C-alpha cells in the first residue's frame, strides 16, 4: 500500500487531487520511519503487530563477526526498500550496511523535491555511526 | 417508460416528414390502439371526419 | 381536466385551429374588418372570400420582435433564408387585409437583411474579425428588443402595431446602412482569387462607407457609429499582423491564403516578395519594416491597443470636437503609431 | 417552462428535453402549447447542452488513448465551462424571483457561450481523431488560439495554462537533477553516464525551435551524470547548492502565466548553463 | 379502448368533454365494421409505397432520411403491429398542393 501510494503521488496532472493524497502519504510514513532509526541506533529490527515485515532477526551467539548471516532481508517483500520518499538507490543499502556496524559495535511541489530533502540527511547519518 | 418514449421520438420525425399533420399526443392514442389491435383503414377514416369537423366548426 | 386549463391561461392558438377565437372589441372603429368583409361581399358580384388565419390583435408586433434578431419563423412562410414575406391570411380585426400586409411587409424586408446577415455567423482571420463585430450589434439590438418584450407582458398592454414602431427606427435605420455596406462587402466570391482580395477589398468597402455617411452625418449620427464599429474590429487582426512582424520579426498567416501577401525569401539575395493589393500609404510602411526585420532576425550584430487610447482620448474630450473631419484624423494618429516604431526599426538596420 | 429548462442545460434530461446520442439534445417537435417559433429558439439552447455533456463525458472518461497531458487538459476544459454554470445560475436566481419571463432573455444572456463552444469543439474531436497525446497537447491548442474571434483567442489562452502547467512539471524536474517523470514518453527529450540521451521530433512544439530544445537537453544532461554519481555532489542538490532555488524561482514565474513566450524562456537557459557551467570544467582538472 | 377513443375525439376538435358524443358514436360504428386491406403485414411493402410518395411531392431529401428513420425505429422496439402504424401514417398522408377550400363559407352549404 505505502509504495503503490507514491505511485499515485507522481501522478499530479490535475493538481487539486495531489494534495489530498499527499495528506495520506505522509500520515501512513509515520510508523516506517519509527522502522528505520529502529534498526541503526540499535541493530535490532523490530515489528510484532502490523505488517511491513514481520521478524525481530536471528539472534547468534556462535556469531560476532557482523553478527548476521542469515535472517534474510530486513524487508523481503521487495527485498530492498523502494520506492518510498527517500532516495533508497543506494540509501536502503547504506542502512542495511549501519544496521550491521551497530552490531559491531554494540551487543555481539514535486514527489521528487522532498524525495531529495530527505536523501542527504540519511546519507550523512550512515557515515556518522 | 424508457422504451416507450423512445419510439415515439423516432415515430414523431417521421410523422412531421411524411406530412400526417396530427399532434403528438393524438398519434401515442393511435399506436396503442394498433398494439391492442385495431384496423389502419378504418382509423384513418375516423381521424378524418373528426378533422374537417374541428376546421369548419372553429370558422 | 388539464388540457382547459391551458387553455385559459394561455392566449387561444393561432398555429393550429382548435382554440375558439376572438376579433371583438366595444369600440366602433375596431371590428373594421367585419364592415369592410361585408361591403366587398355585396358591391363585388365576384368575391372570393379567403380563408384567413383569425390573429390575436396586436400580437403582430411580437413576432416583428423575434422576426427582426433572433430566430427563423415558422409561423410565417419564407421562401427561402433570404427571402422573408409575410403569409396573404393574416387579419387583425381594426384593419383591413390588405392594409395590414403593407407594415407588415416593411419589417419583413428589414427582417430579411438581420436573418441574411445571421446566416453569415459562422460561431480567413478578417473575416472572422468581421464577424463577431456583426454579431457583437445583434447582441446589443436584441437589448432594445428585449425591453418592448416587457413591455406588452405588462398589465394594461399600451402598445399596439405601429405605436412602438417609430421607436425602434434608429436601429431599423442602422440594419439598413448595414444592407449598403455587406452588398458591397461579400459581392467578391465568384471574383476570381478568394485569397487576398476578399479580405482587402471588404476592409476598403468599410472604409469607403465611413465617407459616405460620416461627411453628410449631423442629423443621424447614428449610422456614423455603427459603420466605425464594424472597422475598428475588422482592421484588428489586419493591424496585429503588422505589430508581430516588427516585435518578433516575421508573422502569422493562415496556410490556406494569404490576407496581404506578406512573404519572405529564404534563401538571402533580396529580403522580401511583394504582390500589390488594396491604407495606400501604410504599405509603404509594410515594405520598408520587412526589409530591415529579415537581416536582423539572421544576423544579429553589434499598435492596436495605442489605436484605441487614440480613439478614446478624442472621444473624452464618428464626429470630434478635438478634431474636424473627422474620422481621417483619428486614422493620422495611427500613422505616427506605426510611425515612432517603424523609424527606430530602420534605425537598427544601418546599426548592423 | 423557463427554470426547467436551466436543468436541461446543466446535462439532465426530462422527457420533454430528450437526449438522444445522434443529433444530441433536442426538443421534442410539437408538443402541446409550445409556439412554432420558441420551439425554434428552444432548439438553439438546447445545441449548449449538447455540447455541455459531450464535454462533461470527456472530463470523466479521462479522471479518477492514455496522457498525462490529456488528463492536464481536461482541467483546462473544466475552465471555459465556468462561466457558463455561473450564466446558469444567474438565470436562476432571476426566475425564482418571478415567474413571467420570455426565452429570449436567455437567448440573450447564453450567446457568448454560442461562438466559444462550437470553436471548442473542434479541439477535443480532433485531440481523439489524430490520437495524439503529451507535449503535442501544448501544439494543439496554441495554433487555434493564433486564430479569429477575440472570445475564443482569450479563452484557449486560459486552456494553454493547465496544460503548460504539466508541461512545467517536466521542465522543472528534468532541470531538478535529471531525471524525467513521464509514464507514458511524454515530452521531446527521448529516454535514453548509462546511455546517452537525446531529442525526439514526433513530439516537440513547432513554436519551440530545434535548436531550442537541445539547450534544455544539455543542462539536464550535465546533472544526470551526477546521477549517475551520487547525489550529494551534485551541481544543483536540494541542499547541497542554492543554484536549483533560484532556478525554481524563474521556472515559477514564466510558468505561471497563461501564455509562454520564447525570448523569456532562452535568457534564463544563459543563466541555468553558465552559472553550473564552470562545475564541468572544474571535473575534468582533477578527473 | 373506450376512454381512448373518445380522448381521440375530445383531443382533435381541441374542445367538448361530453359534447362530442355524436361523433364518438360514429367512430364505434366504423371502428365496429372490418376490412380487408390491401398489403397485410410485411415491413417491406409498406417502406416501399412510402418511398413512391415522398418523390411524387418532389421531397427527394426526406425519402432518403426516412430510411435510416425507418431501421432506427425498429431497433427502439419491434412489435407484430408495426405496419399497422406505417400503413396508418401513409394513408392520412396530407398533400401540400392546392388551397384546402375555404371552411368560413363552406359549412354554411
Amino acid at each position: 500500500l505505502l509504495s503503490y501510494l507514491y505511485k499515485e503521488a507522481l501522478e499530479n496532472s490535475s493538481n487539486e487531487n495531489y494534495p489530498v493524497l499527499l495528506s495520506l502519504l505522509k500520515t501512513s510514513c509515520e510508523p516506517y520511519t519509527r522502522f528505520i532509526y529502529d534498526w541503526v541506533y540499535s541493530g535490532v529490527f523490530r515489528d510484532v503487530c502490523g505488517e511491513f515485515m514481520i521478524q525481530v532477526n536471528e539472534d547468534y551467539l556462535g556469531f560476532r563477526d557482523k553478527r548476521y548471516w542469515t535472517h534474510g532481508y530486513v524487508l523481503i517483500s521487495k527485498e530492498v526498500e523502494d520506492c518510498v520518499p527517500v532516495f533508497l538507490k543506494h540509501v536502503a543499502n547504506e542502512i542495511y550496511i549501519c544496521g550491521k556496524t551497530i552490531n559491531l559495535l554494540k551487543l555481539c511541489s514535486l514527489p521528487v523535491l522532498m524525495k531529495y530533502s530527505v536523501t542527504a540527511p540519511m546519507v550523512s547519518h550512515v557515515y556518522l555511526v | 417508460m424508457s422504451a416507450v418514449r423512445e419510439t415515439m421520438d423516432v415515430l414523431l420525425e417521421i410523422s412531421r416528414l411524411l406530412n400526417t399533420g396530427l399532434d403528438m399526443e393524438t398519434l401515442s392514442i393511435c399506436v396503442r390502439l394498433c398494439e391492442q389491435g385495431i384496423n389502419p383503414e378504418a382509423l384513418s377514416s375516423v381521424i378524418k371526419e373528426l378533422r374537417r369537423a374541428s376546421d369548419t366548426l372553429k370558422a | 381536466d388539464a388540457r382547459s386549463w391551458l387553455e385559459q391561461h394561455i392566449v387561444h392558438q393561432y398555429w393550429t385551429s382548435r382554440a375558439p377565437r376572438f376579433s371583438h372589441s366595444s369600440h366602433l372603429h375596431s371590428n373594421l374588418s367585419a364592415i369592410w368583409d361585408q361591403h366587398l361581399y355585396t358591391t363585388d358580384p365576384l368575391y372570393t372570400p379567403d380563408d384567413k388565419t383569425i390573429v390575436t390583435e396586436t400580437q403582430v408586433i411580437r413576432e416583428t420582435l423575434w422576426l427582426l434578431s433572433g430566430v427563423k419563423k415558422l409561423l410565417i412562410f419564407q421562401l427561402n433564408d433570404g427571402k422573408v414575406n409575410v403569409r396573404n391570411d393574416i387579419i387583425v380585426t381594426h384593419m383591413t387585409q390588405n392594409c395590414l400586409r403593407s407594415v407588415l411587409e416593411q419589417i419583413a424586408a428589414y427582417g430579411q437583411v438581420v436573418f441574411r446577415l445571421q446566416k453569415f455567423i459562422d460561431e480567413f482571420r478578417t473575416y472572422q474579425a468581421f464577424m463577431w463585430a456583426l454579431y457583437k450589434y445583434f447582441i446589443s439590438f436584441k437589448e432594445e428588443l428585449t425591453e418592448i418584450e416587457k413591455c406588452i407582458i405588462n398589465k394594461d398592454e399600451t402598445v399596439t402595431l405601429a405605436i412602438v414602431l417609430d421607436k425602434l427606427a434608429p436601429r431599423l435605420a442602422q440594419l439598413k446602412v448595414l444592407h449598403r455596406v455587406f452588398s458591397t462587402g461579400i459581392a467578391e466570391v465568384p471574383p476570381d482569387t478568394r485569397n487576398v482580395v476578399r479580405a482587402s477589398h471588404l476592409l476598403n468597402t468599410l472604409y469607403k462607407a465611413i465617407l459616405d455617411y460620416d461627411n453628410v452625418g449631423e442629423a443621424s449620427e447614428q449610422t456614423v457609429s455603427l459603420l466605425f464599429c464594424l472597422w475598428v474590429e475588422t482592421v484588428r487582426p489586419y493591424l496585429e499582423i503588422v505589430d508581430e512582424w516588427i516585435v518578433h520579426g516575421n508573422l502569422f498567416d493562415p496556410a490556406k491564403e494569404f490576407i496581404i501577401q506578406r512573404n519572405k525569401d529564404v534563401p538571402f539575395n533580396h529580403r522580401d516578395f511583394w504582390y500589390a493589393t488594396y491604407l495606400k500609404p501604410v504599405l509603404k510602411q509594410i515594405i520598408m519594416a520587412g526589409k530591415s526585420m529579415q537581416l536582423l532576425k539572421n544576423l544579429k550584430c553589434r499598435l492596436y491597443t495605442l489605436f484605441l487610447e487614440s480613439v478614446q482620448s478624442r472621444l473624452q474630450h464618428s464626429e470630434s470636437v478635438t478634431c474636424q473631419s473627422f474620422e481621417l484624423t483619428l486614422r493620422s494618429c495611427l500613422y505616427p503609431h506605426i510611425g515612432k516604431q517603424y523609424l527606430e526599426c530602420c534605425g537598427n538596420l544601418m546599426y548592423t | 417552462m423557463i427554470h426547467e429548462l436551466l436543468l436541461a442545460l446543466s446535462g439532465y434530461p426530462g422527457s420533454i428535453f430528450t437526449w438522444n446520442k445522434r443529433t444530441g439534445l433536442q426538443v421534442s417537435q410539437d408538443i402541446p402549447f409550445l409556439h412554432p417559433g420558441e420551439t425554434s429558439v428552444l432548439n438553439r439552447l438546447c445545441k449548449l447542452g449538447t455540447d455541455y455533456i459531450r464535454f462533461t463525458e470527456f472530463i470523466e472518461q479521462y479522471t479518477g488513448l492514455h496522457g498525462i497531458y490529456l488528463r492536464a487538459f481536461c482541467r483546462g476544459l473544466d475552465s471555459i465551462l465556468q462561466p457558463y454554470r455561473q450564466a446558469l445560475l444567474d438565470l436562476e436566481q432571476e426566475f425564482l424571483a418571478d415567474p413571467h419571463l420570455s426565452i429570449s432573455h436567455i437567448n440573450y444572456s447564453l450567446d457568448q457561450f454560442h461562438l466559444l463552444f462550437p470553436s471548442i469543439m473542434v479541439v477535443v474531436e480532433q485531440i481523439k481523431s489524430q490520437k495524439i497525446h503529451g507535449c503535442q497537447i501544448l501544439e494543439t491548442v496554441y495554433k487555434h488560439s493564433c486564430g479569429g474571434l477575440p472570445p475564443v483567442r482569450s479563452a484557449l489562452e486560459k486552456t494553454l495554462a493547465v496544460c503548460h502547467g504539466v508541461m512545467y512539471k517536466q521542465l522543472s524536474a528534468w532541470m531538478l537533477h535529471g531525471l524525467l517523470l513521464d509514464q507514458y514518453e511524454e515530452f521531446f527529450v527521448r529516454q535514453g553516464s548509462l546511455k546517452q540521451f537525446s531529442l525526439r521530433a514526433e513530439m516537440l512544439p513547432s513554436y519551440i525551435p530545434v535548436r531550442v530544445a537541445e539547450k534544455i537537453l544539455f543542462v539536464g544532461e550535465s546533472v544526470q551524470m551526477f546521477e549517475n554519481q551520487n547525489v550529494n555532489m551534485s551541481r544543483t542538490g536540494s541542499i547541497l547548492k542554492n543554484q536549483e532555488d533560484t532556478f525554481a524561482a524563474e521556472l515559477h514565474r514564466l510558468k505561471q502565466q497563461p501564455l509562454f513566450s520564447l525570448v523569456d524562456f532562452e535568457s534564463v537557459l544563459d543563466r541555468i548553463r553558465s552559472t553550473v557551467a564552470e562545475h564541468l570544467w572544474k571535473l575534468m582538472v582533477e578527473e | 379502448p373506450n376512454v381512448l377513443l373518445q380522448n381521440l375525439c375530445c383531443r382533435i376538435l381541441g374542445k367538448g368533454e361530453a359534447d362530442v358524443a355524436q361523433q364518438f358514436q360514429y367512430a364505434v360504428r366504423v371502428i365496429g365494421s372490418n376490412f380487408a386491406p390491401t398489403v397485410e403485414r410485411d415491413e417491406f411493402l409498406v417502406t416501399e409505397k412510402i418511398k413512391k410518395e415522398f418523390v411524387r411531392q418532389r421531397r427527394e431529401a426526406d425519402g432518403a432520411l426516412f430510411s435510416e428513420l425507418h431501421r432506427k425505429l425498429q431497433s427502439q422496439g419491434v412489435l407484430k403491429n408495426r405496419w399497422s402504424i406505417l400503413y396508418l401514417l401513409l394513408s392520412l398522408s396530407e398533400d401540400p398542393r392546392k388551397q384546402p377550400n375555404k371552411t368560413s363559407s363552406f359549412a354554411a352549404l
